[PDB]
DNA sequence: AAGCGACTCTGGTGGGACTCGAACCCACAACCTTT
């Protein structure tokens, strides 16, 4: 089952910082470096034939700027900083001269601007319908990215400088009562005031329900900021709120959100995990949405204090088939052991068991991933060993089953700094490097990504024709290894084929339209994109049946709505005669439900034309065809795929896989077609930006 | 490929010595694939508001008159024995449009060739305003600078069009191969010869020529092909 | 800036970070050192079992008696005998100037002084290894596994009315199975108490805690007995080189539970103890670039297990790839134990946080470094390069700052040959260094807190203490049959017109000019330097070399009134602490 | 005067980039080369 996937992927710096590879929701592939954070985007490219992973390639680039840490005013710091450089204690010296949260950039010491860590939002946070990237240097500068053009990533925030500055505001008190304004000529505060705001790391929850993402930042002292996000998010300008919760824990290591439900009741909370090795859950004590709610107390997963670094945690929800209930379970890499906790609500309350899974790896486990969807487990070390790690049910809780993938057979000895797992577990993605050779070390250091297959094609296919979620860009993983399969073959294999056409029979939801038109395009690809002709203008002619099909299902849930809301008279933003027109055109398609609806709609419709017009002309656009509008004067317009208005503006939106189009919403736009607007492409349900 | 983004492709695909407006359309005309409008004078508008509008797109006034392009078909694609020869049948070397000075060590990391980098003058705040609105029309433009208008994309436009969306733009290059690739990549669908890069566009040694296309070829931006150049002796070269 | 002469000849400006580090060396030790630690760690005299004459053979380095040498000492009338010495026996110390050489048998490769609390006034001991074989020589990517020995050497209470007529006495030796031993490092303190500490029979009152790197890829830790403790349980007839077969307090390795996947890290290469009480981590450096740390108290059941012997195998709580090649060397720093720094032969010097592993604080990238010192006061850190790619003429040793000082690296010392070992020491301030070139010299570093360009002429802060000369008479008998050890001796009782003494001029020769001899054994190299760290004794040196012979110096120059002044302070102090 | 801490002034080497010198290769005309 596991080989790799042919392209690895260059990086051109030194890869940098904790756990440094991860995989997105929206299947953009992260690793922080040095320099930069390379993002890998994979396209299931459907306009060529290469068997390759299609992966498109950005960067943010790392800031030019160091980072200071606010702690006082911008003298009586210069004479702080002074006072502890030339102290002739060794201890306050050296301390001061060594730790680098002091001494962001010096005349000697190299600057920390390359990137500590970085998270990815869940999906419909960006102000495209796209996730954004949270991204930590190694100077504490937290800022918060996207790419709302597809070229450039821009800087929508930096939280490290509202904080710094909301901490100033406040003397870097939470509690105005609770402390003095201590002074900074003070090492213990000098040192607080910078420990209270370096951030360790980051993790967004779920979207709240308007919708609502939050992000817990957790700092070196155990405070945790929980910051607010209105959505979609645009910059300062969403930020709802930021609160900070004392979790008290020492040397806190890593965050992760629990977000659990039990009875349709939502539940939340902060696990939080000490690199002295405790694990411990906080009750989010404090929220402002009133649909969701949090744990009551807190609970302990782990207490033994073993100095065991927590280097990692990942939960997954999960139905036992025992307990017959929801229980989520937590794992969690500890030095070179897996700790795993199952929490299950019961009547009891909380039930609580925990283990640690153990001779995994002779080295400290350097990165986890969890296949949210099954609870497998990878696990990584940089001797190159990566152990898949599967949770089988028992009558109460959990046992853990484990086995090495040999790296070795596909790759050779290697270095791995790091591996993700794509959203559907298709594939396994690892930062590989040169590994010693018969006990020699590599002259030459190359860190690159590179790609193995988790499943078989064939688990692939059964699982996008049984798949709950229904939507093709949730599985762009998942339709890459049938892409994979069907243009190496040239056909389409048959079983998945007879098992598609069982499914559009006996269900034909437009998912199932959708992904016959994703294997046929696939199909006319790997034919060399008379009979190879004739084999090619039937295949195309079975695309273009299709593709018809699914925009008659939309034309008419558009029309579906303009019959539901205040008739728009004026004709306002849909061409709806035209549309009517388009439908009633043939008698080719038997569906009454349409030939009533335009009935209705064309009783309803005024005896005015309000016809469309050619800005560059001011003369009608007759409505003749899907993809495009043309005038007396020979200008072409394309049509908008969402609402088939002509994009006759200067900037319109285009699908990820440029098959569709899409218009941007005007303030002209009643409330309805701003939100039909926000609908995935009808083709491919990738994002029309 | 879009209509509005193959507009902004080929604006890019001239290196940092940008276009003038008659080579615009002459490089809309000469497109391939084809380009999808006619390109009548209100669309040379709409496609003009499409540049001014555009915060990428930069426009400067050159101290000279650029001359205007040749037909640059490079091939002869005939032959009166059996088959047609694509041997390269060789125009007149005409005055090169976009003679090779390299821009080098610049302080911002903008890369390429401009014989008046140094010389010519923005004008970007003279056609836009910085709201991003057009305060001139094409002809009024063409008419107030002629081709002294001279337009040019950002960097990052400029070097996305040479990679394509695949590659990686951290991949800093040294400014001789760098303006390897950008001679490359004004030539569109028909390369430069290996011979004629050393002989004439940056006229050195064949090994400095070679050394510097090494980064190219080892990052893998450019594909190596031999080629049959038909000279007028009747006799015919081998050329990469 | 204080100006004049002192009264050993030096400058008081040289000597006067000398006389500051007293103080700062004192004052560090009282608030992080402890009186006693690991009081669970104590020896059995079971647990020492006597090899007879028969099971000893094995492990003795196989030199019986060391080359032929003779010593020439500065301004002294020529001695012109040769000397030569059984395995395991000294000469007696030199009346005026109380050198002291002893031979180990074979090529030494290890080597620590037992550390005591201030003003104990105990009896001194170095412990040291030297390999079994003269001529055979190890590759770095295979372990090793053989037998060794280590030896306990006691050097007498190096008393000023004891130096006179001193020898050193091979104490007891413990006989490894564990291949060659590659650094050892005593816990600083809390690990020594009183030999007359009342313990019932089966125990034995604790001279120290070591721990040894082995070629063969883990860390062996051992808390030591006093002598006599041993020797009152030992029979009264028994061998006279006193060599047992003992049982680890633990064994340090890389794994973790029924992970039976063999480790790749290879050979351990070097040792770190945490140098602030209670010292309870250890860190050691490996071949294949890890550095990895154990928590030796640990209770917990993921990183302690008991063998059926009942010693502990210790899993690391913690590790991290520091070098993309073999971490030559560690150092823990004193004045804040969240800092570390490594080098490797990747020649890079990377300080580590702790707290922060996944990036340096500062990679320096310089020459290929053998070991490095990190004195107490001063920021920075004094390297000992290997020359291989150094420029000719500037390769030698160098003080490098951390960074925010900023200062350039400054060249403390030209060397030609590559220095193989280095020791700082902290009572001292002052450095000393071995070469292949078989010199030994020290150098007193300037208040590394004030910028060293302003330090115009740096060969004034240097001096030799000995260099060996083979002088006629591939392989070690080959060379041995024809050729003696000539050492040759500074007065090391005042540095007066320094610059003007034979000795001095002679190094000055070798500085730059002189060319490395490749056609020979490099019997005269010098292999380790220490300073004693102890109060008591803290103006003597240890160093041995590819002769096996060891010799012990006393320098008396940097020796001074405030050291006196302490020592006695200190004693009591103590002598009213322990009665 | 004698002394000090910046501020220079002087010979020497390496780091990465790059000139260097060589064989190797095209395709043609010359014709030696063959039944
Ligand atoms: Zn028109
Ligand atoms: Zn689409």
């Amino acid at each position: 089952m596991v080989t790799r996937r042919e392209p690895a992927v260059k990086l051109q710096y030194a890869v940098s910082g904790l756990e440094p590879l991860a995989w997105s929701e929206d299947h953009r592939v992260s690793v922080s470096t040095a320099r930069s954070i390379a993002v890998l985007e994979l396209i299931c490219d459907v306009h060529n034939p290469g068997q390759d992973l299609v992966i498109h390639r950005t960067s943010v680039p790392a800031p030019l700027n160091s980072c200071l840490l606010k702690v006082g005013s911008k003298t009586e710091v210069a004479e702080c900083k002074e006072k502890f450089a030339a102290s002739k204690d060794p201890t306050v010296s050296q301390t001061f001269m060594l730790d680098r949260v002091f001494n962001p950039e010096g005349k000697a010491l190299p600057p920390m601007r390359g990137f500590k860590y970085t998270s990815w939002s869940p999906m419909g946070c960006d102000a495209n319908g796209r996730c954004l990237l949270a991204a930590l240097t190694m100077d504490n500068r937290l800022t918060i990215q996207a790419n709302l053009n597809r070229l450039q990533w821009v800087q929508l925030v930096d939280l490290t400088e509202i904080y710094g500055e909301r901490l100033y505001e406040t003397s870097y008190r939470l509690s105005k009562n609770e402390a003095p304004e201590g002074n900074l000529g003070d090492f213990a505060e000098f040192q607080r005031r910078h420990s209270m705001q370096t951030p360790v790391r980051m993790e967004w929850s779920g979207i709240c329900t308007v919708g609502s993402v939050l992000l817990a930042v957790l700092f070196e002292n155990g405070n945790i900021a929980v910051w607010q996000f209105q959505l979609p998010f645009v910059g300062k300008e969403s930020i709802s709120s930021c609160n900070t919760i004392e979790s008290g824990i020492t040397s806190p290591s890593v965050l992760f959100w629990w977000e659990y439900e039990h009875n349709n009741r939502k539940m939340s909370g902060l696990i939080v995990g000490s690199a002295f090795g405790p694990i411990k859950i906080l009750p989010v004590n404090l929220k402002a949405v009133k649909g969701y709610f949090t744990l009551r107390q807190p609970v302990i997963l782990w207490k033994e204090m073993d100095q065991l670094p927590v280097h990692s945690i990942k939960c997954v929800p999960l139905y036992h088939p025992y307990q017959k209930c929801s229980c989520s379970l937590v794992v969690a890499a500890r030095g070179s052991y897996v700790f795993w906790c199952l929490l299950l609500i019961s009547k009891a309350g909380l039930n609580v068991h925990n283990s640690h899974v153990t001779g995994l790896h002779s080295l400290p486990i350097v990165s986890m991933t969890a296949d949210k969807q099954n609870g497998t487990v990878y696990t990584c070390s940089s001797d190159g060993k990566v152990r898949q790690l599967i949770p089988i049910f028992t009558d109460v809780a959990l046992k853990f089953e484990h086995q090495l993938i040999k790296l070795s057979d596909v790759f050779g000895s290697v270095r791995t700094h790091g591996i993700a797992v794509s959203p559907c577990g298709a594939y396994l993605a690892i930062i590989t490097t040169e590994g010693m050779i018969n006990g020699l070390h590599p002259v030459n250091k190359n860190y690159q990504v590179q790609f193995v297959t988790l499943k078989t094609f064939e688990e692939a296919a059964a699982q996008l024709l049984e798949s709950s979620v229904q939507n093709l860009f949730k599985q762009v993983d998942l339709i890459d290894l049938v892409r994979w399969k069907i243009l190496k073959d040239k056909h389409i294999p048959q079983f998945l084929q007879e098992a598609l056409e069982k499914k559009i029979e006996s269900s034909g939801v437009t998912y199932f339209w959708r992904f016959k038109l994703f294997l046929l395009r696939i199909l006319y690809q790997s034919m060399q994109k008379e009979p190879m002709e004739e084999k090619l203008l039937e295949i195309q002619g079975k695309i273009e049946a299709v593709e018809m099909h699914l925009t008659r299902e939309h034309m008419k849930r558009v029309l579906g709505e303009v019959y539901l809301h205040t008739w728009i008279t004026e004709n306002t933003s849909i061409p709806t005669r035209g549309l009517c027109n388009f439908l009633m055109s043939d008698e080719e398609y038997d569906d009454r439900t349409a030939r009533v609806l335009i009935g209705h709609i064309s009783k309803k419709m005024n005896k005015q034309t309000f016809p469309e017009h050619c800005s560059l002309c001011k003369e009608i656009l007759p409505f003749t065809d899907r993809k495009q509008a043309v005038c007396s004067n020979g200008h072409i317009w394309l049509r908008c795929f969402l609402t088939y208005q002509s994009c006759q503006s200067l900037i319109y939106r285009r699908c990820l896989l440029h098959d569709s189009i899409a218009r941007h919403p005007a303030p002209e736009d009643p409330d309805w077609i701003k939100r039909l607007l926000q609908s995935p492409c009808p083709f491919c349900d990738s994002p029309v930006f | 490929m879009d209509a509005l983004e193959s507009l902004l492709d080929e604006v890019a695909l001239e290196g940092l010595d940008g276009l003038c407006l008659p080579a615009l359309w002459s490089r809309l005309e000469t497109r391939v694939p084809p380009f999808p409008l006619p390109l009548e004078p209100c669309t040379q508008e709409f496609l003009w508001r499409a540049l001014a509008t555009h915060p990428g797109i930069s426009f400067y006034e050159e101290p000279r008159e650029r001359p205007d392009l040749q037909l640059q078909d490079r091939y002869e694609e005939i032959d009166l024995e059996t088959g047609i020869l694509e041997s390269r049948r060789d125009p007149v070397a005409l005055e090169d449009v976009y003679p090779i000075h390299m821009i080098l060590e610049n302080k911002d990391g903008i890369q390429g060739s401009c014989r008046y980098f140094k010389e010519r003058k923005n004008i970007t705040n003279d056609i836009r305003t910085k709201s991003l609105q057009p305060r001139c029309t094409m002809v009024e433009a063409f008419d107030r600078w002629g081709k002294k208008l001279i337009i040019v994309a950002s960097q990052a436009m400029r070097y996305r069009a040479l990679i394509g969306q695949e590659g990686d733009p951290d991949l800093k290059l040294p400014d001789f191969s760098y303006c390897i690739l950008e001679r490359l990549g004004r030539s569109r669908w028909q390369g430069e010869l290996q011979r004629d890069l050393h002989t004439t566009a940056f006229k050195v040694d064949a090994g400095k020529l070679h050394y510097h296309r090494k980064i190219l070829n080892k990052n893998g931006l450019i594909t190596m092909q031999s080629h049959v150049i038909r000279l007028p002796t009747g006799a015919q070269q081998h050329s990469i | 800036h204080c100006r004049g002469m002192a009264p050993n000849g030096l400058p008081n400006h040289i000597m006067a970070p000398v006389w500051k580090c007293l103080h700062l060396t004192k004052d560090f030790r009282e608030q992080k050192h402890s009186y006693w630690e690991f009081a669970e760690w104590i020896p059995l005299a079971w647990k020492w079992h006597l090899l007879s004459e028969l099971e000893a053979a094995p492990y003795l380095p196989q030199e019986e008696k060391s080359p032929l040498f003779s010593v020439q000492r500065e301004g002294l009338p020529e001695d012109g005998t040769l000397y030569r010495i059984n395995r395991f026996s000294s000469i007696t110390a030199h009346p005026e100037r109380w050198d002291v050489s002893f031979f180990t048998g074979g090529p030494l490769w290890a080597l620590d002084w037992c550390p005591v609390p201030e003003g104990a006034g105990a009896s001194q001991y170095v412990a040291l290894f030297s390999s079994p074989d003269m001529n055979e020589t190890h590759p770095l990517s295979q372990l090793h596994s053989g037998p060794g020995l280590l030896q306990l050497w006691g050097l007498g209470t190096l008393q000023q009315e004891s130096c006179p007529g001193n020898r050193a006495h091979f104490v007891y030796g413990i006989a490894c199975d564990n291949g060659c031993i590659w650094d050892l490092k005593f816990c600083p303190s809390g690990a020594w108490e009183l030999p007359g500490t009342p313990r019932k029979a089966p125990l034995l009152p604790r001279l120290g805690l070591l721990a040894l790197a082995c070629s063969d890829g883990k860390v062996l830790l051992f808390s030591l007995p006093h002598p006599e403790a041993l020797l009152a349980q030992q029979p009264p007839d028994a061998v006279k080189p006193a060599i047992y077969k003992v049982q680890c307090v633990a064994t340090l390795q890389v794994g973790s539970m029924q992970a039976t996947d063999p480790s790749e890290c290879g050979q351990c290469l070097s040792l770190a103890w945490m140098p602030t009480r209670p010292h309870q981590h250890l860190a050691a450096g490996y071949y294949n670039g890890m550095v990895v740390f154990w928590n030796l108290p640990t209770n917990s059941p993921l990183q302690r297990i008991r063998l059926s012997d009942g010693s502990l195998k210790l899993y690391p709580f913690q590790c991290f790839l520091a070098h993309d090649q073999a971490v030559r060397t560690l150092q823990w720093c004193k004045a804040n134990s969240h800092f570390l720094v490594s080098a490797g032969s990747d020649r890079k010097i990377k300080f580590w946080d702790l707290r922060r592993p996944y990036e340096p604080i500062n990679s320096i990238k310089r020459f290929l470094s053998t070991e490095l010192a990190w004195l107490l006061p001063y920021n920075g850190v004094t390297v000992a390069q290997d020359n291989c790619y150094a420029s000719y003429g500037l390769c030698g040793i160098h003080y490098i700052d951390a960074g925010y000082l900023g200062f350039k690296a400054y060249f403390t010392a030209p060397r030609k040959g590559t220095v193989w070992s280095l020791s700082g020491s902290d009572w001292l301030g002052t450095i000393a260094a071995g070469d292949i070139s078989g010199e030994l010299i020290a150098a007193i570093l300037p208040d590394m807190a004030l910028n060293p360009i302003n330090v115009k002429r740096p060969v004034e802060r240097r001096f030799p203490i000995y260099k060996a000369d083979l002088i006629p008479y591939r392989t070690y008998t080959e060379t041995v049959n024809h050729h003696y050890l000539l050492f040759q001796d500074t007065d090391l009782g005042s540095f007066h017109d320094l610059l003007r003494r034979e000795p001095m001029l002679r190094m000055q020769e070798g500085e730059g000019h002189s060319q490395l001899c490749l056609d020979r054994l490099q019997l005269e190299a010098i292999h380790k330097v220490r300073f004693s760290p102890n109060l008591d004794s803290y103006g003597w040196l240890v160093s041995g070399g590819q002769s096996g012979l060891v010799r012990i110096h006393f320098v008396r120059g940097l020796a001074s009134p405030l050291g006196h002044r302490m020592q006695l302070e200190s004693r009591a102090h103590f002598n009213a602490m322990f009665q």
